[PDB]
RNA sequence: AGACUAAUCGAACCAUCUAGUAGCUGGUUACCGCCGAAGUUUCCCUCAGGAUAGCAGUGUCGACCUUCAGUUUUAUGAGGU
RNA sequence: GCGAUGGCCAGAAAGUGGUGUUGACGCAAUGUGAUUUCUGCCCAGUGCUCUGAAUGUCAAAGUGAAGAAAUUCAACCAAGCGCGGGUAAACGGCGGGAGUAACUAUGACUCUCUGUAGCCAAAUGGA
RNA sequence: GAAGACCCUGUUGAGCUUGACUCUAGUUUGACAUUGUGAAAAGA
RNA sequence: GGUGUCCUAAGGGGGGCUCAUGGAGAACAGAAAUCUCCAGUAGAACAAAAGGGUAAAAGUCCCCUUGAUUUUGAUUUUCAGUGUGAAUACAAACCAUGAAAGUGUGGCCUAUCGAUCCUUUAGUCCCUCGAAAUUUGAGGCUAGAGGUGCCAGAAAAGUUACCACAGGGAUGGCUUGUGGCGGCCAAGCGUUCAUAGCGACGUCGCUUUGAUCCUUCGAUGUCGGCUCUUCCUAUCAU
């Protein structure tokens, strides 16, 4: 055959060379799978002889960022808009909905559904 | 921010679970990563979806989601 | 591409998945007649906006060599061309060239006839406002036929010139002219184009009476020469694009009209026959 | 594909996000905000300094 | 199968089984799995916390404890006999047994003990 | 059961290589006299990093010659406040 | 898996030993683990095995050419791999059912799917 | 027998696994020698 | 291409104007400085590589924006063990400018590492191959050329709850009874060449006709029980 190596594995599977690698890849790892379970490794912080932290952990940092935000036009503005004909096809299609077991929800539409439903009753009210 | 959540039955414990100690916003459809692949732990007695906005123009104090 | 305006000339000329309107170049050869210019400069005439106009002569024979042709093509951006000469067995052409990629895709000759040909000036009538498409008839028998013809191409030539601009919508007041081109099968047969401009009456029910009244230019034509174009070539060019606004459909997926995604579930029948219960002390006899 | 997206095809490597990759960034100590690069950016820091 | 490839998306789907304690979940989650993976009993409240088991790549099963949402209108004995609670940690057992006579048809109860011929619950016990 | 194999078992016991190696731990033996310290200074990929400046002691030698100085004053800068 | 010029072993080796005074109702290795119950559906990606065509990769030995020779260059080139077939279909994947214009793999493009104790099985319908 | 158990550090030791590295027992393939005596062809 | 300088960036929109050159004139000024008129199809400038680019402009000066890469999307393509999706395409909205018709923007790219490195060439009149000579070859020394497409290369993983050894370890005169954010009022403090700034007491906004009972929202942090004595008071009883 070829050989069990790993360069005979990459010169098989056609790999380019010179790519870099991560450390503990072989015929059954990926990168990806690898990244998933060093997760499961991670959490140790890196100590010197006496104890002391040198290297936090992961999302240990201890360093204080500064919080910060800029000046930018985007924050004075309107993120959504609707119009008046789109506000009343949704009211048509609130009345005209009915429920049906065999059909599921997999994403609600972010919509301003305190001006498409109707309003409360009027002995409620 | 985040605390560490450790797990295991022995004395030395795994550390990679890190729970958020601050409130959070989820967003719409959420559904919670299964316990295996669950970093970041976002509890529910934390999550909220209102607030109180007030319109410094208006002079108005509205709770919006 | 360094200057900001140059890069945006590219980027018009760029291929695009909703192509621009097409472009027709107006030209001439060295020898062209006055009645071809007229012709022309009919044809220009309604098709004023999206088409540019050369005004030298150009010593080119389109059925032995088409390089300038694919030339103009590529400097201009303009997919189509009419081409106007003359001959003594040609005595009054016009050439019909489309493009696909600056390379020819098709052509096909048109022969005018002089004494029957009619300009626009010629009828004391109100004319095609500048930029409004006209509706299109195409009526006869020679257009229908089951084998791409000279009759069929000139068809869709005719289609792709005056087309104009694709919309969505349009004004009920921006029906006010028609371009009619007929033609039957058969000793040549004529192809002949007119324009009318059309008004409407009362005729006591909700739709109107279409009545007609001549706009002009009068032109009959006998199809001439023909160069068909590559089979893959045109392959390529009839492939349609799909635009993003064109959802492709997922099984079970769909919008409801709230905007929610919705996905459907099939139990399948209950078939509860195959069911032994179990057979209890108490139910035994 | 080119040689870079090749690279980062094989390599994982996700791009940018363009929150990530805006020409603003935080000066700590002269606590303001400038450009990364461009003019008056960042990578020329210290051309028109004094000393 | 079908909620899988709707949520094609993710990474899997988890299906979580929720009732009352003895309804059958954990036999469900068995029954589904076709091995012996989660623990099942006649008594009420056999399992206590939740369960992953890897039902096939993209499924995943979810075992609960029963649980009993609290009514005003609910008693003790519409519990016991709904199997909410173990009838060996219960106080007088016989109060219980009418009820069981009105559920039960009575050509049943004889044809199940081999007895007839009482007149109440007493006589019959 | 990694169980047992002479109280010795995730590799028995005996002698030798062997005074094996340790940067880690412990210890390291009279008196008086004269001096006497130090912690990013500058460069190098970091921690499981290095040199290096600086600060000291003994000798000498050279005309131990030139004088110099963590100071003030004078002139002129900065601070015109 | 093995019909003896064999399998499974052991030994540094042997004109070496064992199984073996053995021969498939046997021997050796696996998994499961009395009885009763019991085999969700369908494949064909990993794998299992096919001397089926190839030289595509192709060592040593051997062959030819050039050079004064060291040497260099050429074909030739086994198994395995590769390519192309059938599966223990074990692992694995696997929402179905119809059509067609593709025409073989992969299709692809539309359609639409929700008995207060019985019947049927060789008494029983069970864990 | 707490100089235990636990945590932390090592130029740490050792057992164990796998397309981690370098080797290798075993196995398989080829060539050379053991290897001799006549034919019938196909090439030089 | 190498150095040393300068800029409220480029871009976009709108408006006004017309260029290179030639002729005739104007103190210094004289082929060549600036000014005036006439003639000037662009023979200038700016883009591209016309065989027909652009003239009340696509050139050049003023005005306005300079906000340095916007928001939304059940849609397109790719990706996502960090799935409020990201990037990307398209569309819409917004935005700039203009009286307006309109016009236009909301980036361009790219693996990395050596240069004391890698690859390669020449030396005829360079040296040596140590018994001698010649021809190949090799080494040394010197001088060149190119720069990771054609300049080679850049794949030594885990686990130990079966274990072992050498060592090192194991906020505080804090707290308590009365929310946060936003606005207003306000005695007073300040200020009175500026009338700003602080401000208790308060107040106002957000956070079921005695109902409903069909909405219990995550163990990293661990407590106990027995026996028995004493103290505190922040008092349940007397
Ligand atoms: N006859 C019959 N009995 C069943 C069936 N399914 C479950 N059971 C029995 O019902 C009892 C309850 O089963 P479980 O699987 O423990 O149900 P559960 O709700 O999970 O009980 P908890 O563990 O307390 O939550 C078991 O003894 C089963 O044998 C069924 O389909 N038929
Ligand atoms: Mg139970
Ligand atoms: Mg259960």
């Amino acid at each position: 055959g070829t050989g069990k190596k790993e360069k005979n594995r990459l010169l098989r599977e056609g790999r380019t060379p010179g790519d870099p690698h991560v450390k503990g890849e072989n015929f059954y790892r990926s990168a990806k799978k690898i990244k998933t379970l060093n997760i499961l490794k991670e959490g140790k912080p890196i100590r010197d002889s006496k104890g002391k932290i040198v290297k936090a952990a992961s999302f240990q940092s201890k360093e204080v960022p500064k919080a910060v935000i800029e000046p930018n036009r985007k924050w004075f503005t309107n993120t959504r808009v609707i119009s008046q004909d789109t506000l009343q096809s949704f009211r048509e299609a609130m009345a005209e909905k009915q429920k049906d077991p065999y059909t599921v929800l997999l994403k609600s539409n972010k919509l301003p559904m305190s001006l498409i439903r109707d309003g409360p009753k009027l002995e409620d009210g | 921010m985040f605390k560490v959540v450790k797990t295991g039955k022995k004395t030395h414990k795994k550390g990679w679970k890190r729970i958020v100690t601050k409130p959070t916003f989820v967003g719409p459809d959420f559904t919670r990563r299964p316990v295996k692949y669950e970093r970041f732990i976002r509890p529910m007695g934390l999550r909220y979806k209102k607030a109180n906005v007030t319109h410094p123009t208006l002079n108005v104090t509205v709770q919006l989601p | 591409p360094r200057n900001a305006r140059s890069k945006r000339a590219l980027e018009k000329r760029a291929p695009k998945i909703v192509e621009n309107p097409k472009t027709c170049l107006f030209l001439r050869g060295t020898t062209c007649s006055q009645i071809t210019q007229d012709a022309m400069n009919d044809l220009y005439a309604m098709r004023q906006v999206h088409a540019k106009r050369f005004h030298k002569k150009n010593a080119i024979h389109p059925f032995e060599d088409a390089t300038s042709l694919c030339f103009f093509s590529e400097k201009n951006d303009c997919s189509l061309m009419v081409f106007g000469s003359s001959n003594k067995k040609r005595p009054h052409t016009l050439t019909f060239v489309r493009m696909f990629d600056y390379k020819v895709l098709d052509m096909l000759e048109f022969y005018l006839d002089p004494d029957t040909y009619r300009s626009i000036s010629q009828f004391k009538t109100s004319k095609i406002p500048i930029g409004m498409r006209p509706m299109m008839v195409f009526a006869g028998t020679a257009f229908e036929s089951p084998v791409p013809n000279a009759f069929t191409m000139a068809k869709s030539m005719l289609i792709d010139f005056f087309r104009g601009e694709p919309s969505d919508k349009i004004d009920v007041e921006g029906l006010r002219f028609v371009v009619v081109v007929t033609a039957d099968e058969p000793q040549k047969p004529i192809l002949r184009l007119r324009v009318y401009g059309i008004r409407t009456k009362r005729s006591g029910t909700r739709l109107p009476r279409v009545e007609v009244e001549e706009h002009g230019p009068r032109m009959d034509f006998r199809l001439g020469r023909m160069r068909e174009p590559d089979p893959a070539m045109l392959k390529e060019a009839m492939k349609k694009a799909k635009t993003p606004q064109e959802e492709r459909t997922k099984k079970n997926i769909s919008m409801d009209l709230l905007g929610d995604k919705i996905g459907r579930i099939h139990m399948g029948k209950t078939d509860l026959s195959k069911l032994q219960t179990r057979k209890m002390k108490g139910l035994k006899r | 594909e080119t040689k870079w997206q090749a690279f980062a095809r094989r390599r994982g490597i996700k791009p940018k996000t363009r929150e990530q990759r805006r020409n603003l960034q935080y000066n700590p100590t002269t606590g303001q905000w400038e450009r990364k690069w461009g003019y008056k950016g960042a990578n020329k820091r210290g051309e028109t300094d004094p000393i | 199968r079908q909620f899988s490839v709707l949520h094609k998306d993710r990474k899997q789907i988890s299906v979580g089984l929720i009732g009352y304690p003895n309804v059958g979940k954990s036999s469900i989650i068995n029954a589904l799995r076709g091995k012996a993976v989660a623990k099942v009993a006649p008594i009420p409240g056999e399992t206590k916390v939740w369960q992953y088991v890897t039902l096939m790549k993209r499924i995943y099963l979810i075992d609960c404890p029963g649980i009993v949402p609290p009514n005003q209108h609910d008693t003790p004995e519409d519990l016991l006999l709904r199997g909410v609670v173990r009838v060996e940690n219960v106080e007088h057992p016989e109060q219980y047994i009418p009820a069981v006579l009105r559920k039960v048809k009575q050509h049943h109860m004889e044809r199940t003990y081999e007895l007839r011929g009482w007149k109440d619950h007493i006589e019959f016990l």
